[PDB]
């Protein structure tokens, strides 16, 4: 990334003045928390309002245990993709101008070595190797594709996820024996089936415990505009479940993309002559609770 | 971003109380910030002292073979309050997304030919893991959990059952059934020194105080060494675990805070 | 050297602009610079935004067994003006000598004698390369190219057919002849932010306006999987590529500069 | 550790006066000294009086070499564990709100590769190894059980101790023939007993030399309470017995844990108003002294 | 290099007044084109005015495609070497006095290992081994021999380029059976000839794109010459023809050197009173162009 | 914490004194510390200077094929006054806790089957250490002692009894049954450069002066060298030691320092 | 090293005055020459004149080129050894108080590894090593035994010097069949002695070259004391002689220490009242000059 701010820039006096406030809003059903910042920028070179806005709190990933007693087939949900979004409304003159984290072009270094040999007193020998280095995160964060010029939305998907030294694993991983052997205990056990799986400390946090989110968003708003908008904030979840079976031989692993979400959309109205942002409005669902 | 507290003035505050029933200290400052960019009163609460970790030796009922070492698998920190007009707004520490640094090496050597592959994962880890158990805009809940010790040949894990069994299958003493003192880390021989930090915003010129309560513990597993003997005569240790044996062992003190004269009183205590 | 705008004050502006049907967000940032050891008007502008990589995945036409993964081998951007008045003074990034680490060893072993030779090169690589397509004082348009991606056994390149050919040769559905979306970089699973700087002057007191026109977009190539089967009855995938087969997927906006008043117009886009 | 302390804060004029002093206490018959600076710290934001101790000096390890005439046993005393402590009192305004060092969560590194290889024109292998890379402590400081709102205490332990390559051993070594071999010369030596263990300049220097300790308390004090108050400073080791013996075939090593102590406790009087601290009251006993 | 300024210099006030100023010039039909940035310096501790000049822009390589019916033998042209020089004139009074960058004395690692080993229960055995670890550039830029104190010039000349594993090879490179096989695809393709080179991809980008220069010149001018003067810029590129040729059992490579020169020559009249440069003259020309 | 000196204005004051018989020069700055903030006067002292080896070689008495190295083992640095109002309230540098990294790697290679354990102990060492020997409220006390010397085929300790034996059993030259001058580290050959600091505090307002005794010196060693024979008629050199040969030759110096003027007086040498 | 200045010192007013000056005296036969940098130093907080020294310039190693004609026997001399002196007159009131460099208590790095391995379906086997690593010097600097309040200086003297990958050599290496071999070209060369030495260009700069000495000497003179005083600085050369040998079967090496030395010893009237260094007095001597 570039930056387009000059060396040494001359600033008049009080080019910034920052006001800020914050908001939140919770499902307690859903264990999902808003927690938001915001810095409302009056800035004397520029000829709009600027709200940054930190979107950080919680979002549980719905993981549920699995049964212990399930004895020949079990299964169970776990936390697969999140997804948050801000976005302003099409009437009003606030757009999205920027925001963090943004798609990465992935680096990684590489080495290739070649060794030639001779040794008599005879025979030769050719090598070649290629080392790969990189960082391997469980889970990878990229933008929504509904981002446009008054939406930021990011997905978190689970990404690369180890089991007792075998994979990484993913959402689609496929042995044409085993099935997707993500989550899977062991191709051979006598355990229950509701006990067949990796340990549950063993599997990542954002998989079965909880996620804190942090991202930013960086808004305009026109001068000229009415004083009052409204900016929604969605925290969403998205669970697999990830089952077992005995097939007599041997046991197999599946996981079914997409089989639930709950989501916590909160919309705000945010001041912007007082620098005052108040939840007016909430809502939460769940495509398939339990019960 | 800046963050509420960034160029504001502080009013410090601490207040030390210790339970010997629950064998704890919390050792708290608040620094109310008088933020001027800030439309709410704020607060920020760091969370210090110090739990002793309770671990402790005995020997099982009716029998000479098997003893007991029971210890605190995961330490407790929470932080709540019931008032609405009160958010929690920054919390440290936060959970992260997992990573490792990888190497991966594809290979050959045409002499007699060969194929080889390599993959290296690096990481680093500590023996507890701190992560959030529950958080919304009122509370914040961390569990500090037994997560990996460094042994003779290797690492064990929080949850392996063998974890702390000993050498001295025929001691008497139970204390002799699990490693001794050098062997264990601080976290289970001495204790934990919890270090948090929660920032709350309270709406202006509404009230005069605010409950808070802050929550240290403890939550203790016993692990039971066995003697065991092979067919040919070999005695060692074996070991078991009874995990979550004593749950939420905890000590709870609650704050009032007032927010326009910058006081604190400390109220209840369990 | 000091650069036109070090020292300078700045008058910002910003305009974001969309395009349902290409997929694209255009975030530009306007600095005038008020150099004033400058003598000419000078901007900076900052082009930022988004490109959905408009990813697709679809079935060839009458067979069940080759199947397509339509995905952006190349995104564009570009900044042009026709004002003979305007120069293009400065961008970023620009195209740099390719360099890399070398490790020459060269040993012997006299006992049985031998003589052993290695080399190592060592360099770092990014999924997709930036280089400057074209450049001259009125435009400049650079390609970020697919280039090199990691894989289980290694890396693949760019340019390779069987990129994305995934694992599934039976399937019906087209996504499930590709890789699945976690060994995608995200520059084909989501999209490209692209973050490019142009400097540009103009000759001071003549005219009102400029016109500037900016160009974001993408060409896509296309991977056939087709299922081939061994005479012994195994099956996979093979891929084959149509190289630029939709080219200049492109969303150009006009922008109308006014180096007097530092105002900006978003005119036309396509 | 978390830091309260926000980003560039406001001080108001003076925020911070500090009065510095110092005080020692020795006992020359135990070779313990106590050299403690303070600062007393008047603080605008705050409404208590803060004093930072800094407890330094030394404490001998009470290392006594063995008799090179013992022949077939012989024994020395070394010093295993150290003991300092800070405290006020409880009818005082006193508290202890901070001090360092804190118990230490330790860290390592982890690394675990898997290896395959097919050769032929054959055959394979599977590799796999874990490394672990951390740092070793020959003695280790953590906090005393007895440490509360009045009172801290530190324990610094013997931890990780290596005998000429061999080890490391702690005060429970323990091998089912030779005994502890912590400080045992060799299992066959023909030397006197006296003369059979590790050369004293290889043995750590808290085992056999001088600890000079480094701890910092941070007490507080009400502005209400009276001016004058005690503090009291306690600095202490404890020493096992380290012996071995000749038992016809080779040698045995045996570690006594706790087989004397010495300890060295000072109270002072603080004056918070002057801020002044003067040694009032010293007491200094051994459990088992030689003669 | 060494240093003149001094440690802690007193300034005067004023000491350096900046002016600065940009200019270009492009050839549309070569791809070339200069983006050229001034900056005037008056400095009260010096006699002279100073101009640093920045040149930057675009050269293309003047790479062609080979095209792919050519059956039996192919070729292409390629960007071996590009020049670029700034220049006074002699009757004026300004002089090069600095410029980056610099000639090269190149730096290198050397680790050299003996070993020497004896086993039995035997033999020895002796080692020895040399490595030498440095950076490698695919273009290497030196100074031209036509610089004086009153012109400086570079040349960037094609280096070390690998082809898919093989190499590095030069404009030079000789194989007595395969030739240059710097560009050759393989020695044994039954692909056309066209379409038996290294890929376009894999090439260097100075060799097949665009060359983006940046070089720095510094000239001095006397206060009591004439106020305005002409300096002349030139970006040139030199191209190669890379050619390969079935000979019934193989393929052989061959690299022909300056086979074609493209060039741009400007001059600017430089008026150091008012600080400005305007472009007075432009000359492009090819010494064989296609058709 | 703030040391007391942090902050505070500085009066400096130097003395040399130099000893023909010990060989020893002491260059000793003063400096009293205004400090403000402090209750009492404050002196900083830095102990600084030269003690020669005074390593010499000479034939054993009425042989031939013995001949001696005799070369400091300890340098010592001490620091005492008797005065009841000063305090020792800081000194440079203490002991440390000793430290290693450690790398273990525990691994197996299924083929033919094989375990592998390694362990690794990585530490810096010098030729020379220095630990506090004993320190009061009124003293402090340091030995510089031989530890750990590089020669061809790896380490040697300072305790072991063939360090710095040489190469020619059969020279007349004393000097020759030791190793050269270039493999000698610079405190054998030509003497030690210390460099302690200590603070020291005095009751304010009583008194005039106080008497500081500043020691430094050495504790010589000698290692014999005796020619021995092989059964088949091969000669080298053994090494024997006199440990603590001559110990505590020692040059005092007595400095009167005058707390309120600010003077030093050299008195007494030994 | 400690350091006595405190944290954050308070400094008054003006606290150091500093004035500089310079001084040289060249012997031109011996190829010695002295570079003098005086710094003087009034500083309100000290009750003497600081006079910190720079001695610097050129001493010659005396290395003479061997006849390549001698077929026998050779010889050249190279410099061993190197002496710098600074000191002031028993009578005045003037100290040496600090220099640097100073003796170098030395540090390496050492590592130890053990290793076990069993491997059956067999067998163990132990291993240990330990790897010593350190910055070696072809010369060491260490203070000369005349150094006393008086007097400072400092001898440079050959140290490790390879030989063609053999080595490192120093002045007294031994081999009862080759002799002192630092410097011998081959064991069996039929090159005539002259010409069987190590090249030229691979012996140390040191020893062959110019050595350019650079050393702080740092003086204090009683305010009470005369104005002008004399300070004498001494640079100086020692060489030894290199000799080769045939004896009919193979080479012989010797090295003779201190056969000759070259010595320029130079006085300066030091005026302290007006910050001036003026020489008054040089000599030199060559103990054997060749003739």
């Amino acid at each position: 990334a570039q930056h387009i701010t000059p060396v040494s820039e001359k600033k008049v006096d009080d080019k910034i003045t920052l006001y800020k406030t914050t908001a939140t809003s919770d499902s307690d059903k859903l264990k999902i928390s808003q927690i938001l910042t915001f810095n409302f920028i009056k800035d004397k070179s520029y000829d709009k309002d600027t709200l940054i806005l930190k979107a950080a709190g919680n979002i549980y990933s719905g993981y549920t245990k699995p049964n212990p007693k399930d004895t020949i087939s079990s299964q169970f949900y776990w936390g697969s993709k999140y997804n948050i979004s801000i976005n302003s409304d099409s009437n009003d003159s606030v757009n999205v101008v920027d925001y963090a984290p943004k798609n990465q072009n992935e680096e990684f270094q590489v080495q290739q070595t070649v060794g030639y040999s001779y040794g008599g007193d005879g025979n030769g020998s050719k090598s070649f190797s290629e080392t790969i280095n990189y960082k391997q995160e469980s889970y990878r964060t990229s933008l929504d594709k509904r981002t446009n010029f008054k939406k930021i939305g990011w997905d978190v998907e689970a990404h690369k996820i180890m089991n007792n030294g075998w994979g990484p694993y993913g959402r689609d991983s496929y042995h044409s024996t085993y099935g997707n052997e993500m989550f899977l205990g062991s191709r051979q056990s006598n355990l229950n089936a509701g006990q067949n799986f990796l340990e549950y400390h063993k599997m990542p946090v954002l998989s079965r415990g909880n996620f804190n989110p942090e991202f930013i968003g960086v808004l305009s708003r026109k001068q000229n505009a009415a004083k009052k908008s409204k900016i929604t904030v969605t925290y969403q979840r998205e669970m697999d479940r990830y089952t077992n079976f005995w097939n007599q031989l041997h046991w197999i692993g599946n996981n079914y993309k997409d089989e639930n979400r709950a989501t916590h959309t909160s919309i705000y109205e945010v001041d912007w002559e007082n620098h005052t942002v108040k939840l007016i409005d909430t809502q939460s669902k769940e495509k398939n609770p339990m019960s | 971003i800046e963050n509420i507290g960034d160029g504001a003035e502080v009013v410090k505050r601490t207040e030390d109380t210790s339970s010997d029933k629950w064998g704890v200290t919390q050792n708290i400052q608040f620094d109310f910030v008088k933020d001027k960019k800030y439309n709410k009163d704020a607060l920020i609460l760091k969370m210090q002292g110090f739990i002793n970790s309770k671990t402790t030796y005995y020997n099982y009922k009716n029998t000479d073979h098997i003893k007991a070492m029971r210890w605190p698998f995961q330490y407790n920190i929470g932080l709540k309050t019931n008032d609405p007009n009160v958010d929690l707004i920054n919390y440290l520490p936060k959970n992260k997304i997992d990573s490792v640094n990888v190497s991966q090496t594809l290979g050959y050597n045409i002499g007699n030919g060969s194929f080889n592959y390599s993959k290296t994962i690096s990481y680093n880890q500590q023996n507890y893991i701190s992560e959030v158990e529950r958080q919304n805009s009122k509370s914040v809940q961390w569990g500090i959990k037994a997560n990996s010790f460094i042994t003779s040949l290797g690492k064990m894990s929080g949850h392996d059952p063998n974890l702390f069994v000993g050498y001295k299958p025929y001691s008497q003493n139970p204390r002799d059934y699990f490693v001794p003192d050098n062997e264990l880390p601080p976290l289970v021989h001495s204790g934990f020194n919890p270090s948090f930090i929660a920032t709350v915003s309270h709406e202006k010129g509404s009230g005069d105080t605010s409950e808070f309560e802050i929550t240290y513990g403890r939550n203790m597993d016993v692990t039971h060494a066995t003697r065991r003997t092979t067919h040919y005569g070999n005695s060692y240790l074996e070991g078991s675990r009874i995990h979550n044996a004593f749950v939420n062992r905890n000590y709870t003190v609650k704050y009032e805070v007032n927010w326009k004269t910058h006081e604190i009183k400390v109220k209840g205590h369990n």
